[PDB]
């Protein structure tokens, strides 16, 4: 019930992109860590109105005591310092309580406190903190107010026999965000000793795991329910993809929990530091095995495999770790039972900072990381490409074809090179006979005087789009012979070099076999078919490899800029044909991916815009944004069309294969610009991780020196330009001009001027 | 047949007049697209070296230089373990240990590899079969490889012990001092030269074999750099997107990008200049 | 002693000097480099542009572009003296 | 000598001229 | 017809996109900011040029 496959080498560019994205997160994401917790670290030792305490209440009180606070409510909790006063809590010695406890909900119950000191003290019963309505008002200025005692019952809203509820609600209120690993990488609780840090180690222990264990059990084990394979379609059954990620959560669960618990209480000496190590050892040995098992994929369970383990990554998020965070507060509720769970206020902007760009670090990564899929899902299919389409080239005599005027020696050509290579024993299977669509325009051509071309080609009109006969025009009886074959709105706009043309003409099938296929060449040939107006001939087949599973548009046109010469020109575009129907296949997924972040990118513009209002425009950042998401958009929009057209053709061809041709070339063409578009796309986000450098106190001078230069280098472009188009108004240059380094000047010193500037 | 992918052809030859067997091996692919690819491989080995006076004293220097390179890797192993630890943040020290390693391994290939000669005798057995001489020519290869970047980093490492005069000694600074701020320049520039070669990579990268691949790509831009590639062909492989690209490339990072080097070089070595200038007003 | 073999262009060892004074022209081939190693062979050619063309011949236009200018502001001054 | 050591004059001139119009034209405007 | 003219055309679209930034920011000089005063000789080019 195992295997050890090493079928092949050709690698699954898949794992190894997320492995690396996931990684580079997690280095990045330490990285920022690091300040925030170096901040926190300077810091171990308005959210309501001033609290005051400042009381008399009792005299002869020379000791010390610890009056602790705890402001409760939801989404907000910390403690207190302790009850020392401005006479070192003697006689009459209490001031008012001005710490800093930046934690406060709203009209909820915040109020709890506390006292501890040596044992007992005088009647010394500070009344409470007056602070009703000063800053914030998180609650009254009234309270019992009286003499009280060590462990004071310090309840309120806006014996206690009953302390199961409240020690359950109330260790339940505290570890709800602190306990559960995932988010609490930006709600740690100060004082703490679990180092803000590897709480980011915890979680990439988790994700590398996670891929690690779905990546074994997809292409490992295929023995015991033999259900994946061939029987075992891509798509989410719903039943089965989220079973196996419950179930590999499930079972790598308890290594973290080992993990974690070697991490918690562990100063168990210095224990800690060994445990780094650990992880650094085992995510990269999941990290390995998924190089070592994901190699050998078929190309349809990559899907499943993302899904699986995206499914057991939100599983481990919505439950898992609240019973956890639950499990443990019914354990110390009922073990040991514990009753106890501009100067320097600059720092909370740094820390809403780093937590903003905190924040937007995961949706960057996560949008690199589908765009990356979306480029590179098939990575692979791209020198074969190349070569077959190398390949057709040079057995078609490319050269031979480009090297042709006259528009009588294309009846040899096509007689001696191309028919053989259609026809024969094997001879590169074709799927797909041959088409000659043809243009006249009607409005007779005449020679240039001697010589080639003077300019270019001219004296066009309209194109002719009447009914002829064999030989040319004479409809007698009924329908013409030559029938002008209305073009199709799908596929069109070749873009010779006179104009734009479309797929619209007057065809030939070019016959089945060797010999009928020459007898009626030859038989068109004789009677005039190609020797008038005749714009265009517009050749063009077809071709599929089924070795590396990849077709190829062939097109050839010869073109008339006047009567008696041509010019020649070829495409061969080599695709992937994948249907829409196919199921969800990889692109369909990074398709309807890219669709939720631009919605999102739109909801979030849209947020700012009304929130400010009208008049938002003329600030460069929204005019990123709109097309930013314009790109994202059309990215996703022309490849879902590429995959619907792709099945569109399909069906019409296997609907009527034996005398069809169903011109697949459009498809070649959306397949081409849906990798443009996307090859941008990637290409901006690259940039803006240049930009995003600038977060290194040395760094940041290298894009205000840049910044700051920008008028000089559009006026110095302005020069250039200028003097060129006065270069040609009087009817090398550029070279000249470009080789006075004239930027490097203007960059020295506005470097020069900032670095001055920089102390 | 169709079912055919690739063909080998290899033999030897001797020419005894000098000492250099030289092995031909020949190859031919065929890939599933159709085509064909060839490729050939020339190598001139030398394994009965121990003919000639010259040859002897060849052995002698080799016995020499494993004799230095224990006196180095010694002088090293005292100075890491007897002395300061963590010495790493020096760069004259992290690159002994790369001379070092790369000795080790070159003088490792070379026991793997001279030891190992009895196919010759073999041959020698009958010589009416083929040799199999396939092995050390490959391992001839990998030793020079090591061996031209070993005499690289010794040559480099002569840089230690120019300082006898104050211009000498400035440059250096100039040099050193420069190199802590280049360094993210560098980082924030390669991001781009890779944004702009995977770009290429996925556009051109079917259709005109000079971006056929990504470290292809990156060559096309450096010898683009060097002003030696024109875009003659690139309108042929696309229309749009070509001309956009090759001015946006040619416009960005050589005109703009390019001149913070000069900048920042010239900015360093005029400030640390100026600041060794005032260090005599004091004295 | 990487390319003194093949190529026929670094057969002498003052043929490599010249190969590369005529690299700094801009005089390239770089269609037998690529294939007579194809590792080690493009990476001497990539690390010899970055290192020439970027740092050591930005390097003799900073020191005749900051003596031009301190000469000119001494000569000027003592014109003025 | 053509490539190192005489077109670098050029470029020094050039970059002299521009950083003696800059400071010329900073100390009219500021004046 | 030429793969030269289309670039015209594209200029001849950013060209457009310009007007229109100028027309649409010089509306608001005359409507929030204090009308009839063109003594400027510098608000006059402005919207002759538009
Ligand atoms: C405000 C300040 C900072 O304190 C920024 C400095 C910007 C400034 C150097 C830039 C702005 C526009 C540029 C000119 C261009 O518009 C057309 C030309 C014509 C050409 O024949 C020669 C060159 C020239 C004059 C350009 C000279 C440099 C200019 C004046």
């Amino acid at each position: 019930r195992f295997v050890f496959p090493e079928p092949t080498a050709d690698v699954n560019y898949i794992v190894m992109l997320t492995c690396a994205v996931c990684l580079v997160t997690y280095m990045v994401m330490a990285a920022i860590l690091h300040k925030l917790d170096q901040l926190d670290a300077s810091r171990g030792r308005r959210f309501k109105y001033e609290i005051l305490v400042k009381t008399g209440w009792g005299r002869g009180s020379g000791t010390t005591a610890h009056v602790g606070i705890m402001l409760y409510g939801v989404d907000s909790r910390s403690g207190h310092r302790h009850l020392d006063g401005d006479r070192a809590f003697h006689r009459n010695s209490l001031d008012i309580f001005r710490i800093a406890t930046p934690h406060s909900l709203g009209s909820v119950w915040k109020i709890r406190v506390w006292h501890d000191n040596k044992g007992l003290s005088p009647a010394w019963f500070l009344q409470h903190v007056i602070v009703r309505d000063l800053q914030t008002a998180r609650s009254a200025f009234f309270l019992v107010n009286d003499w009280l005692s060590v462990e004071t019952e310090a309840n309120g809203g806006l014996a206690a026999l009953l302390r199961f509820r409240r020690l359950l609600v109330a260790e339940l209120q505290r570890g709800f965000f602190d306990k559960h690993i995932w988010l609490s990488i930006w709600d740690r609780p100060p004082r703490s000793r679990f180092t803000r840090i590897q709480r980011a180690t915890c979680c990439v222990l988790l994700i590398c795991l996670f891929l690690g264990a779905n990546a074994v059990w997809y292409g490992a084990v295929g023995d015991s329910a033999y259900s994946t394979g061939h029987v075992s379609r891509l798509s989410p059954l719903s039943v089965d993809t989220v079973a196996v990620g419950l179930v590999s959560s499930v079972v790598v669960y308890p290594v973290y929990l080992a993990i974690l618990f070697l991490f918690r209480m562990s100063r168990p000496a210095w224990c800690a530091s060994l445990a780094h190590g650990l992880s650094l050892l085992l995510v990269a040995v999941a990290v390995a095995v998924s190089g070592w098992v994901g190699a050998s994929f078929p190309p349809g369970v990559s899907v499943a495999w993302l899904l699986s383990s995206s499914a057991s990554f939100l599983a481990s998020f919505l439950g898992w770790e609240p019973l956890k965070v639950l499990l443990e507060a019914l354990y110390f509720s009922l073990v040991a039972k514990r009753l106890h769970p501009f100067l320097a206020k600059e720092e909370a902007r740094k820390v809403k900072r780093l937590h903003g760009m905190l924040r937007s670090l995961l949706v960057y990564m996560l949008f690199l990381l589908v765009t990356l899929l979306a480029s590179y899902g098939d990575a692979s299919c791209h020198g074969h490409a190349y070569r077959l389409q190398s390949a057709i080239k040079q057995e078609l005599h490319s050269r031979a074809f480009l090297a042709i005027t006259r528009s009588e020696e294309l009846w040899p050509w096509m007689a001696h090179v191309l028919l053989p290579y259609v026809h024969g024993n094997q001879s590169s299977p074709e799927l797909g006979p041959p088409r000659l669509r043809q243009v006249r325009l009607q409005e007779a051509l005449y020679p240039d005087p001697p010589g080639p071309r003077v300019h270019t080609c001219s004296a066009a009109g309209g194109f002719s789009t009447s009914d002829y006969d064999v030989g040319w025009e004479s409809p007698h009886n009924g329908s013409g012979t030559w029938a002008y074959s209305a073009p199709d709105l799908l596929g069109a706009w070749s873009w010779g070099s006179c104009a734009v043309y479309d797929s619209g003409g007057y065809v030939q099938e070019l016959g089945l076999s060797l010999e009928e296929s020459r007898d009626r060449l030859r038989f068109l040939q004789l009677h005039n078919w190609l020797d008038n107006r005749s714009r265009a001939v517009f050749l063009e087949l077809t071709r599929y490899s089924p070795a590396v599973g990849l077709h190829a548009a062939v097109t050839l046109r010869l073109e008339f800029p006047a009567a008696g010469r041509a010019l020649a020109a070829l495409s061969v575009r080599p695709f992937a044909l994948r249907r829409l129907s196919a199921g969800l296949s990889l692109p369909l997924l990074t398709s309807v991916c890219l669709l939720l972040f631009a919605v999102h990118f739109a909801v979030a513009e849209a947020r700012t815009w009304h929130r400010e209002g009208r008049w938002r425009v003329l600030r460069l950042g929204a005019w990123a944004r709109w097309l930013l998401v314009a790109l994202t958009a059309a990215t996703a929009l022309v490849r879902l069309a590429q995959l619907g057209a792709a099945d569109r053709q399909w069906t019409r061809f296997v609907r009527g294969r034996p005398r069809r041709f169903t011109s697949f070339d459009q498809v070649a063409q959306l397949s081409s610009a849906a990798r443009g578009l996307a090859a941008s796309l990637l290409f901006l986000l690259l940039v803006k991780a240049a930009q995003q450098l600038r977060f290194v106190r040395q760094w940041s001078v290298f894009g205000k020196t840049l910044c700051r230069a920008l008028p000089e280098l559009l006026g110095v472009t302005l020069g250039l330009v200028v003097l060129g188009v006065a270069y040609a108004q009087l009817a090398w240059a550029l070279r000249l001009w470009g080789a006075l380094r004239l930027g490097a000047v203007i960059l020295r010193w506005r470097y020069h001027a900032l670095r001055g500037e920089l102390y | 047949d169709r079912g055919t992918r690739a063909t080998f052809i290899d033999f030897s030859v001797y020419n005894a007049n000098i000492n250099l067997f030289c092995v031909v091996r020949l190859l031919v692919e065929f890939p599933a697209t159709g085509g064909v690819i060839p490729s050939w491989q020339f190598q001139p080995l030398k394994l009965i070296r121990y003919v000639t006076t010259f040859d002897f004293f060849l052995a002698a220097c080799e016995i020499i230089f494993c004799f230095f390179i224990f006196y180095y890797v010694v002088e090293e192993i005292l100075e890491i373990r007897i002395h300061k630890l963590h010495y790493f943040r020096s760069f004259w020290n992290c690159l002994d240990v790369v001379i070092v390693v790369l000795s080790v391994v070159a003088i490792g290939i070379n026991i793997y590899r001279t030891s190992n000669v009895e196919v010759l005798l073999q041959f020698l057995e009958d010589q009416n079969t083929f040799p199999n001489f396939e092995h050390l020519a490959y391992w001839q290869i990998q030793f020079n490889n090591i061996a031209a970047v070993t005499v690289f980093f010794v040559w480099i490492k002569l840089f230690k012990f120019i300082n006898f005069n104050r211009t000498m000694s400035q440059l250096s600074t100039t040099m050193s001092r420069c190199a802590k701020d280049l360094f993210g320049f560098a980082i924030m520039f390669f991001i781009i030269f890779l944004a702009y070669a995977q770009l290429a990579y996925l556009v051109f990268g079917t259709q005109v074999d000079d971006f056929s691949t990504f470290q292809e790509c990156i060559f096309t831009q450096f010898r683009i750099i060097l002003g030696d590639i024109n875009f003659a062909e690139i309108e042929e492989a696309n229309r749009v997107l070509g001309p956009i690209y090759f001015t946006t490339f040619v416009f960005f990072m050589f005109f703009i990008l390019l001149n913070m080097f000069l900048a920042i070089i010239n900015d360093t070595y005029s400030e640390v200049k100026s600041d060794l200038a005032q260090q005599k007003a004091e004295m």
